[PDB]
């Protein structure tokens, strides 16, 4: 009754999680002109911003991803700000579909850091500068937060957008009872819900940027 | 086109196929984008109405759950 | 980085405000004789 | 089915290829992971 | 139940790990204010790792709601 | 959590992979930044 | 081992002299100076410069601009463009002419010409709270 | 009865999480005195990022408020 | 009685959210007397900063013993 | 009795509120030794703050100290 | 019966362990904004140490949620 | 029984509360390095605050280990 | 049985030390961020007194771990 | 029984008093980089202090494992 806005949608029987999920591409349009209209000239700059940011800090070899790493920060960050609208059932808070984000981008990045340049991914465990007599100590922490960081991502995404979406349904449901209790007490419990909604716009963006910055950290380490 | 018909047979005149529902979206989605989005000096409501048209989506699956919730019950 | 450093100034003029504020500060025993020990006459072709 | 190969594979040739192939091998590992998950639920 | 009565407890005491991060942004959001009076030509990257470090710290403190609400609803 | 309910998580990876991997993409390769003139 | 060395353009006030203490007006926020203090280097701002002799007794001159460095051997320039004993200020014209310099600023709009007068504020503003 | 008193324990044990949020508002308007202390000019840029950094204080304090309202009347 | 038992590890847990609001108003009063010992000319604009960031980290911690006060006394 | 062993772990848990005013008066003694280093020309003024710092410290650890004597015996 | 119930308190104050790690990532990135305004010429050397100490602050916070998990789960 | 039971967990959980003043001597005697380290000449001075510091935090810690031993035997 | 019980909420609170440990590690690699800011030309040196910091903290972390792990398997 | 079953969770609960010296240890070590790198000239009596100060902290992180080591071999 609470986590209803989390299950999967279906209306008539039909599985619409399929029309939600293929949905944000849509807003994107293209064209091959020179000069268009303002909404790809606002789009076409803000790739150009975004991508400058992402890709900037890579080599050749992590410069090939600039097509993954930017239309990755373009479907989170678009799944995201079109979950903040009335009963939208945004499909970032799934750990489903965020661990079908993670895993791959990941695994595909230490395997690359495994079955290419390994002689070099091997010395990242030990840093540069290190004494040697606790050494069997930190092979553990180098190797099992490796083995935990794709499950650090899309949980890092879905604990974010889940519990954003509760607190404003929450905080809600609190105007909605003091709305039948002292007047001038719904005001200021519903402008808390301005300043939260106010946070959950930014955090529908930068939940996408650090995702994307971090599998962008994990590629840089490994090319 | 409708809009100048008045007739039940268009309702079967039409291309019912695979590719033919698709070319009456694809084709109502160009008439929608040249409109509103593929214009110089285009305004914001060639977006704010279609994410209007996507709450009453997102709302009308989500019925089933919130009628559990009227404070009524007549 | 101070706010005249933002506005193109450089420290030799921010000497020169501050020194100029110190002696237009001064007495007149001592403003007289402290102006021209340290008054300008070099000009620029 | 064409311009499935010109619209659809072809712009995507240089990265289904070269570029993703160690994506696809990390894709196969969470397929394993989500059915797993799956049988003992 | 002494088994529903215990989820209380620990989802109760899952939910205190959300006082680190909410000490993180503090030093974050303190230390951006002491860098950007030094340098507050470099107003726009510093704001660049006031994002990271907020997104990086608050992740950490809603790993304890995952348990939370972990234990409380979905046993 | 209705997150674990495992029934509908292919409902949720495939449409994903179809978006993030071929539509949102090609929409990316049509977006090009042609060098500037003389 | 303090090696303190005070100098005006004009004059000399301390030349390799063993105080103990300098309190200056830093840019960066005033500091105090004893012997060993790390090797600094600094430019001054509007203010005091209390120095303390190895007697316990001070001596307070009133600096405008210039720059101190402390250096590795304990050794301390420092150089004040205009440095004026306290008996040598006026308070009047010091509070007058912050008057007619804050007065001047809210009629002045262009950010230069503006930041050459809260210079002129900021150098008289620190002219009144040293002497009294 | 224990169900209803295991909240008690639940619900205080869960208002501790704005203990950080406690110091995550001291070190911001701590910093906003080191930093004003430093650059005066910028006292009207720097007060906006104190009260910035502690809005997003009660951010993270109101996450555990909420599993302390759930854990007590929601259960 | 396991109801009035559990309502003082209530209140008995629910003040350690106290300790916030103590190490805040030492970050506040503590980045006061270095942020005054490098420009002592703004003792008074210092000093104001202290006493607003002093009572709004001071003030997270009431809401702990207000809280405490309520598992305790209310209900 | 149940309340007489609820008492003391109600108590037993207040004065981990102690914790914040012993970490907030290392950050205020702390910060006095940052500050006066710096200039220590201020001794009889950067102290006067380190006593009014460090008296509002204790003074919300020893609340968690009047809470647990007023748990543990004083109803 | 209870060793069940025990498994959802042992395993709620075991992932409390991660508030270390929110203040530890705020430390990190609180001394990349701080170190970074004064020497912004190293900016690609000053992050690569708050990756390390991003990772190894992070490090320690997930063995916590792994004894939390470990516990509840395993035995 | 349930009381002398109890005792063990009052008694072991007020003993945390050292735990504050173990992090506010890591931070007096870490402020005598980065003050020590700019005005070496103070030594003296510093070292007689670096024990007023460590000796007013380190009573609060024994504030806690006080009540741990007045509710292990002193009940 | 009430030991198999209460051996979990032991070895479930005791690694709350990993708290202490998560935000050494943080303030070790974070000031070496500040550390190196200021003295890059030192950075085998610095480099390694943030390793002996950061195997002196987690080993203070390991034995919390380490007590976890003795009140569980071991007896 | 019931005490051989409460001696694990007070032994559990006091052994995180390791928390706050974990986070002592991180600052000593983290002001003797810094303190270093300002002032190089001073490595030998800078770091004659950071071992002071870690063994003052660490000395009241023995005091929380010497309690725990009590409820739960001594007594
Ligand atoms: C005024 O205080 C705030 N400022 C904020 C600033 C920014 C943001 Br984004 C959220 C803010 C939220 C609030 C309160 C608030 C007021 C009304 C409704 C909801 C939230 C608050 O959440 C305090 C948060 N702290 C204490 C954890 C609160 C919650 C619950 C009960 C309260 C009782 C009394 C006082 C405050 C109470």
């Amino acid at each position: 009754n609470l986590f209803a806005s989390f299950i999967a949608p279906t209306i008539l029987g039909l599985p619409a999680a399929v029309l939600i999920i293929l949905f944000p591409p849509l807003l994107i349009p293209t064209s091959k002109y020179l000069i268009n209209n303002r909404l790809i000239t606002t789009q076409q700059w803000l790739i150009k911003l975004t991508s400058k940011q992402m890709m900037t800090m890579h080599n050749t070899k992590g410069r090939t991803w600039s097509l993954m790493l930017v239309s990755l920060i373009i479907f989170i960050a678009t799944t995201n700000l079109l979950g903040l609208l009335p009963h939208s059932f945004t499909p970032t808070t799934q750990l489903s579909m965020n661990l079908a984000m993670a895993i791959p981008l990941w695994a595909g990045t230490v395997i690359m850091g495994f079955r290419s340049k390994i002689k070099n991914a091997l010395a990242h465990f030990l840093p540069q500068g290190t004494p040697t007599p606790l050494i069997p100590m930190l092979v553990i922490i180098e190797t099992i937060s490796l083995l935990i960081q794709p499950m650090a991502l899309a949980v890092r995404l879905t604990a974010n957008i889940t519990a954003g979406h509760l607190l404003m349904h929450l905080i809600g449901s609190a105007t909605l009872a003091m709305s039948t209790i002292n007047l001038p007490s719904t005001l200021i419990i519903f402008t808390i819900l301005i300043l939260l909604t106010i946070l959950e716009i930014a955090v529908a963006l930068i939940q996408a940027y650090v995702f994307t910055l971090l599998v962008s950290l994990y590629l840089h380490d490994n090319t | 086109e409708v809009k100048l018909g008045e007739l039940p047979s268009w309702i079967l005149m039409r291309d019912f196929s695979p590719s033919g529902i698709f070319g009456a979206f694809q084709r109502g989605y160009y008439r929608y984008y040249n409109k509103y989005i593929n214009v110089k000096k285009g305004s914001i409501s060639g977006i704010t109405m279609v994410l209007a048209c996507y709450v009453l989506f997102s709302y009308s699956f989500s019925y089933k759950h919130l009628k559990h919730e009227r404070l009524r019950k007549y | 980085v101070a706010y005249w450093r933002q506005a193109g100034l450089s420290y030799i003029r921010y000497s020169q405000i501050c020194a100029k504020a110190v002696r237009d500060a001064l007495k007149t025993e001592f403003k007289a004789n402290a102006e021209k020990t340290s008054g300008s006459n070099v000009k620029i072709v | 089915l064409q311009s499935i190969i010109k619209n659809i594979w072809i712009p995507m040739k240089p990265y289904y290829t070269k570029v993703y192939q160690e994506i696809w091998i990390g894709m196969g590992l969470m397929g394993f992971i989500v059915y797993k998950i799956r049988a003992a639920d | 139940d002494i088994d529903t009565a215990a989820k209380f407890i620990g989802a109760g005491a899952a939910t205190v790990g959300v006082a680190g991060s909410g000490a993180g942004i503090g030093t974050v959001f303190g230390s951006l204010i002491i860098g950007y009076a030094r340098n507050p030509s470099l107003k726009q990257q510093l704001f660049s790792y006031a994002i990271l470090g907020f997104a990086l710290s608050e992740a950490m403190g809603l790993f304890c709601l995952m348990v939370a609400f972990l234990i409380l609803f979905a046993m | 959590m209705p997150q674990l309910n495992t029934t509908v998580w292919p409902t949720m990876i495939t449409p994903m992979l179809l978006t993030l991997f071929l539509i949102t993409q090609l929409k990316m390769l049509n977006t090009n930044y042609h060098l500037p003139p003389s | 081992q303090m090696s303190f060395t005070f100098a005006s353009p004009t004059q000399v006030f301390f030349n390799g002299a063993n105080v103990r203490q300098v309190d200056v007006p830093t840019l960066t926020g005033a500091f105090g100076i004893l012997a060993a203090h790390v090797p600094t280097l600094q430019v001054l701002r509007p203010g005091l410069v209390v120095v303390h002799a190895e007697d316990g007794t001070t001596s307070k001159y009133f600096v405008s601009s210039g720059s101190i460095a402390v250096n590795a051997d304990s050794s301390v320039q420092l150089l004040a463009e205009e440095a004026v004993t306290l008996d040598m200020l006026d308070l009047g014209a010091a509070k007058a002419n912050l008057e007619k310099a804050q007065a001047e600023l809210v009629g002045t709009a262009d950010e230069a010409t503006r930041a050459e007068i809260q210079i002129r504020i900021e150098a008289n503003e620190a002219l009144v709270k040293a002497l009294e």
